[PDB]
């Protein structure tokens, strides 16, 4: 998962107001491409290629019906609940399948960086970051848990296959540093880390070029 | 003698026993000792001091085999290799040789089976007669029991025999200790692909002979084990459950007691009936003493184990009760969360159930004194372990039996890639595909299987490529880099075409697209490493 | 099994004489004799095998003449045995003659 810049907010959102209002009613497709700039087509959680996606409440609706029509708590999240049963991981899974969790104790890629917490090995694995204690290490693991980062197979399979993917060009490019001047090999590197913006798990695939 | 008495000394089971068998006490602890003495491990499983399996295998002029020769590992031995090269007729052999251990051990000079004058010779055997050679290992005092069985063709220019001796002369000891004192005896199994058949729901009405020890023998080298057997038998087993024998003891004790009273009181018309009831009570008690001279488990412990071992094994059950519905006692399983009856299984559950069922009762029934009887000795056959199994299964099977039964020396067939990644090589005998009968040795496989990539044991080891060669999508990928590569590294009109068929048949984030892309990637970034270098 | 002399001593003194028997065994000896050296026969088995589609069926009855002729010249004495051809012959004489209105 990627640390998003949330920009603007939509002007629908003004008209809509919690406790008079319900979900149901509010049109969606107004919603949707200031997310679509935000994220670039890809799940805020997994970083999938969004094609079945819902939007999606951070802290949810039941829990908090406070924190509803605002701006800050809504996502683009891989799944749907309308068109398929039993989706397994990101929003669909936080409320099914990952059964109690504090939500204060989840990352949230808006306001966090989640580089300093999240490390993803090149085996296709995402693990807490080298060196995290306490609540650090406790929002690391839970959010690996709670939005099944590893345990979706689909996931975990298309992740590992993506990465591996690439580490013959990983590999190659660390070798020619011995023989290019700085500035040339920069730039290649520079090229590369460009691509991978247009990919989908962008995240994993910067951790095996950095 | 004085050279038997030092060699029995010595530990040499055969003469401490021919000493035995000539004085007919001190002898005779020390054969009981041999097959009884064991320790608990670190992992608190039993061990015994002197493991008994087959270590080799020698096939002459037997169907396919001109000459075979397999060396098979104490705990598992897996043998691979394509339809039509005898991994089946292997394991026929070895419960042919295994018969005669069973038939000596029910009865004095029993015969075991024989081979097929029609089937198991070769076809083109120039000396027209087959031989299956194997030999035994029980502890260091009997280090090798060899028995060979041999028939001839039709034609007969000369008979040749069997020799069988050996074999006899080892169930003899297990039979005769066995006679004076309990022992725990070894389980002999086959399970083939007949273990795949319809289940019958009438269950048979209780003759008595499915509580008898030595039923545990009954059919098991046949093929399909005998689950209708298990089935009476845990009826049998929870019935004896929910009624207590020495309390109906005591109560017909005291209904014998009344009885006495009125014959004694004049009332000659119910001597009749004091009788019957005496002998009942005769019968209650020798069967109460019949158990207790047993040293058998009791008959809840006997179940639980079963239980336990069925629910641990097979994954889709957490499950299985006896119920009596109407007037009938019914099985019934947990099946998936649901309950239901054992006729509802699907063909999978059931077969993968009544092998483990099967075997368990079996082990039970052959151990009776040890605290786990699943912790008994014995060989077991299983032929194609995947049958009827999803992928998921595949991957636990091999663990959860060898957990459940630790030292039962296992000896199996496979056609699973998925099972092989379970299994350490060593334990793996491939025949090579090109072999046209004449292969001495089956052998290792060079990769070493345990926790490797399936794609890997498909081709390094089962010879199957990763994508299916008869359909021409599977060759694109191999196409493009071809193209690639023909081009200097650039993506010309070709290549273009062909990557634009890749991206339209396996999709924008497909695998086979993203090693295109990664292709064209790398190419580049090597011809600009070229451009730098010319200048 | 291959039919013994000795079998003439099979069930012959009750058992003897059942319609189903009979109409097997004819069959088979039939079919047995719907269609000579050793050596010969070996040497012609040879260049028959070398030769092979067509010729794969004549192979075939070849190959099992060839092992009859072993299997006779292997028999003992004692069960010493007329062909099959003559076998067939002299009991459809025997029904023929005995056996009221079958010709
Ligand atoms: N008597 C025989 N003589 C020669 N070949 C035989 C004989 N019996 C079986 N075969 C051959 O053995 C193969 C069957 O071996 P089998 O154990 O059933 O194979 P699998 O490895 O699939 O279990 C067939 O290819 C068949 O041609
Ligand atoms: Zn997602």
């Amino acid at each position: 998962m990627r640390e998003l810049a949330r920009l603007e907010r939509p002007e629908i959102l003004d008209q809509y107001i919690a406790g008079q209002n319900d979900w149901m009613e509010i049109d969606q497709s107004a919603v949707w491409p200031k997310l679509t700039e935000m994220q670039g087509g890809f799940c805020a959680y997994c970083e999938c290629r969004l094609n079945r996606c819902h939007i999606e409440h951070f802290r949810p609706r039941g829990k908090f019906p406070a924190l509803t029509f605002i701006w800050n708590n809504l996502f683009g999240s891989c799944g749907d609940s309308r068109k398929s049963g039993g989706w397994s991981r990101c929003g669909i899974y936080k409320d099914n399948g990952a059964g109690a969790y504090n939500a204060d104790d989840l990352i949230k890629p808006d306001e966090e960086n989640p580089d300093d917490y999240l490390l993803f090995l090149t085996t296709g694995e995402v693990v807490p970051a080298i060196g995290l204690t306490g609540r650090a290490l406790k929002k690391a693991q839970e959010t690996i848990r709670v939005f099944n980062l590893n345990g979706d197979i689909k996931l975990f399979g298309s992740r590992r296959t993506a990465v591996q993917a690439i580490m013959p060009n990983v590999e190659y490019l660390y070798t020619l540093l011995e023989e290019f001047d700085e500035d040339d090999w920069n730039e290649m590197l520079r090229d590369e880390l460009e691509k991978i913006e247009s990919d989908e798990y962008k995240t994993a695939l910067k951790h095996a070029w950095t | 003698t004085k050279q038997y008495e030092r060699k029995a000394k010595g530990g040499n089971l055969l003469s401490a026993f021919e000493l035995y068998q000539r004085n007919s006490g001190e002898w005779f602890e020390m054969c009981r000792d041999y097959i009884q003495d064991g320790h608990v491990d670190e992992s608190g499983i039993f061990r015994p001091d002197n493991a008994f399996y087959l270590r080799r295998l020698t096939l002459k002029d037997f169907r396919r085999f001109s000459l075979l020769e397999i060396k098979l590992e104490e705990d598992l031995t897996v043998i691979i290799g394509n339809n039509g090269k005898g991994k089946t007729s292997i394991l026929y052999a070895i419960a042919k040789t295994l018969s005669w251990f069973v038939a000596n051990i029910l009865k004095e000079g029993g015969s075991g089976q024989r081979l097929s004058e029609m089937t198991d010779i070769k076809n083109d055997a120039e000396d027209r007669y087959s031989d299956v050679s194997s030999t035994f290992f029980f502890g260091k005092g009997l280090k090798s029991v060899p028995i060979r069985l041999s028939r001839s063709a039709l034609g007969t220019a000369e008979r040749r025999d069997s020799e069988v001796k050996p074999a006899k002369d080892l169930a003899d000891i297990w039979r005769v200790i066995n006679e004076v004192n309990t022992i725990n005896l070894p389980t002999f199994a086959l399970y083939n692909v007949e273990r795949s058949q319809p289940f019958n729901r009438n269950i048979k009405d209780n003759t008595g002979r499915r509580e008898e020890r030595f039923d545990a023998y009954s059919q098991t080298l046949g093929g399909a084990g005998r689950f209708d057997h298990f089935v009476e038998w845990y009826i049998y087993l929870h019935k004896r459950t929910v009624s207590d024998i020495s309390s109906s003891i005591k109560e017909l004790e005291q209904q014998v007691n009344d009885l006495q009273r009125t014959v004694d009181g004049g009332m000659v018309s119910v001597k009749s009936l004091l009788e019957q009831m005496k002998f009942k009570l005769s019968e209650a008690i020798e069967r109460n003493d019949a158990a207790v001279s047993s040293r058998v488990l009791t008959e809840s412990v006997q179940k639980s184990i079963v239980e336990k071992a069925i629910c641990s094994v097979v994954p889709s059950i957490s499950n299985i009760w006896v119920e009596m519905i109407t007037g009938s006692d019914l099985v019934k399983v947990t099946n998936d969360g649901h309950d239901v009856t054992i006729d509802q299984l699907s063909d999978g559950q059931r077969v993968f159930l009544s092998l483990v069922a099967d075997l368990a009762r079996r082990m039970v029934m052959l151990n009776p004194l040890l605290e786990n009887p699943l912790e008994g000795r014995g060989i077991v056959l299983i032929d194609e372990i995947e049958l009827h199994l999803h992928p998921k299964w595949q991957q636990e099977v091999i663990l959860n039996l060898r957990s459940a039964f630790p030292n039962i020396q296992f000896i199996i067939t496979t056609h699973s890639p998925i099972v092989l990644s379970t299994i350490e090589k060593r334990c793996i005998r491939e025949f090579e595909p090109n072999d046209d009968g004449d292969q001495s040795f089956l052998d290792s496989p060079d990769m070493q299987t345990k926790g490797s990539e399936n794609a890997q044991i498909l081709e390094q080891v089962m010879n199957v490529h990763s994508t299916p060669p008869g359909i021409a999508e599977s060759h694109w990928l191999g196409n493009f880099e071809l193209l690639l590569l023909d081009n200097s590294g650039e993506l010309d009109n070709h290549s273009q075409v062909l990557y634009d068929q890749i991206k339209a048949h396996f999709g924008i984030d497909s695998i086979e697209l993203k090693k295109a892309d990664s292709l064209i990637r790398i190419n580049k970034m090597k011809n600009k490493l070229n451009k730098i270098r010319a200048e």
